């Protein structure tokens, strides 16, 4: 059949380099140009580069020229993209992509194609274990509304995911929601998770987040009440 | 031009046509061939459309492409659930730095249940944070369909683009979406303004929540 296959990705940092490769089967390699194209989570496709058939011409996205180099083995049926410089923002799924026609033309350039690999991930990053800090995140008057009160926890600057959030030791289920975490510009990650409740309670009931961060072997229950 | 310009999403009903613009310049769409692909979630993207308006096969008749000027469009007749996805134009660009450039992408939703505006909850930073001299807001954003949202702050009234991290809408388990924002301030810009605001634009429809230091 038809396919290109990644390897190579993985965790590494910045400063370093990573070699990913892209075997091809079931049609004539050496006859296309090939690209890489690579997509942040959650992003949109980026470019990253394209070699003629015979490795004697080279293009690249401006972001890694000087960085990143694209070659090829055509008796391997094998592409090869050389990352060096690595810098935390090529974090992202990288593809190959088989050009589309094969041979070059000048009203259409270059082109990814029909025969994409499946992709492999490269995250790059200088974080290190770390856990979770914990704040409260108080019930209001405004975070109040038709006799329901939300309040919640705030699970900041932890690393690498996941963490888990219950409350009340898995007593209250109904009505918690904890989000996705973002990556901040920092490396580390935060979420929220909060939880809607009668305002009834907010006198009777006690509300404890239960974090639990298990590749820093952390956990941190906290008490979230009416603020003073 | 670094990216090809794309609305970031569209959607329609089973049965319906829609359309998606694709925007660029002379030295893109302008003297080279637009192609489209399309991509679901966690998948590589695939070939849907090349040489501005050809199928490979194993695409459905129902999209076509075309090109007028500087802009190139996909269009879709008759909307199949299975059209739900992302899609993107790409086109060679000769400018001074040759290179393929993608749209941004437009993420389709076929509608296939009633619209729903998002809750939103702004919380300000706590006392303890705020002690650890860092100031952080929390605008947390859900069940809304169909998934996209756009997410602006303010101080006071001004627009406030530096310290702030979205996440990208997920799916919730009941097939809405949820999304959050955090807004990084000093305790001192957190006192200097007399309210912060996160407002949160869906489908045309603004929400927004105002906090103000205690």
């Amino acid at each position: 059949q038809v396919q290109l296959v990644q390897s190579g990705g993985g965790v590494v940092q910045p400063r370093r380099s990573l070699r990913l490769s892209c075997a091809a089967s079931g049609f004539t390699f050496s006859s296309y140009a090939m690209h890489w194209v690579r997509q942040a989570p959650g992003k949109g496709l980026e470019w990253v580069a394209v070699i003629s058939y015979d490795g004697r011409n080279k293009y690249y996205a401006d972001s890694v020229k000087g960085r990143f180099t694209v070659s090829r083995d055509n008796s391997k049926n094998t592409l090869y993209l050389q990352m060096n410089s690595l810098r935390a923002e090529d974090t992202s799924v990288y593809y190959c992509a088989r050009e589309l026609l094969m041979d070059y033309y000048d009203h259409i350039g270059y082109s990814p194609g029909p025969t994409w690999g499946q992709g492999t991930l490269v995250t790059v990053s200088s974080a290190s274990t770390k856990g979770p800090s914990v704040f409260p995140l108080a019930p209001s008057s405004k975070s109040t509304s038709g006799g329901t009160a939300a309040l919640g926890c705030l699970v900041k600057d932890y690393f690498p995911e996941p963490v888990t959030v219950s409350w009340n030791s898995g007593a209250l289920t109904s009505g918690v929601h904890t989000f996705p975490a973002v990556l901040q510009s920092s490396g580390l990650y935060s979420l929220s998770s909060v939880v809607t409740v009668p305002s009834s309670s907010l006198g009777t009931q006690t509300y404890i987040c239960n974090v639990n961060h298990k590749p820093s072997n952390t956990k941190v229950d906290k008490r979230v009440e009416p603020k003073s | 031009q670094p990216v090809l310009t794309q609305p970031p999403s569209a959607s329609g009903s089973p049965g319906q046509r829609v359309t998606i613009s694709c925007s660029g310049s002379s030295s893109n769409i302008g003297s080279y061939t637009v192609n489209w692909y399309q991509q679901l979630p966690g998948t590589a993207p695939k070939l849907l459309i090349y040489s501005l308006n050809q199928r490979p096969s194993g695409v459905p008749d129902r999209f076509s492409g075309s090109k007028s000027g500087t802009s190139a469009s996909l269009a879709i007749s008759g909307l199949q659930s299975e059209d739900e996805a992302v899609y993107y134009c790409a086109a060679w660009d000769d400018s001074l730095s040759a290179h393929v450039v993608f749209g941004g992408g437009t993420k389709l939703t076929v509608l296939g249940q009633p619209k729903a505006a998002p809750s939103v909850t702004l919380f300000p930073p706590s006392s303890e944070e705020l002690q650890a001299n860092k100031a952080t807001l929390v605008c947390l954003i859900s069940d809304f369909y169909p998934g996209a949202v756009t997410v602006a702050w303010k101080a006071d009234s001004s627009p406030v683009k530096a310290g702030v991290e979205t996440t990208t809408p997920s799916k919730q388990s009941n097939n809405k979406y949820a999304a959050s924002s955090y807004l990084s301030l000093t305790p001192e810009q957190w006192k200097s303004h007399r309210s912060y605001s996160c407002q949160v634009t869906h489908e045309g429809s603004t929400v927004e929540k105002t906090v103000a230091p205690t």
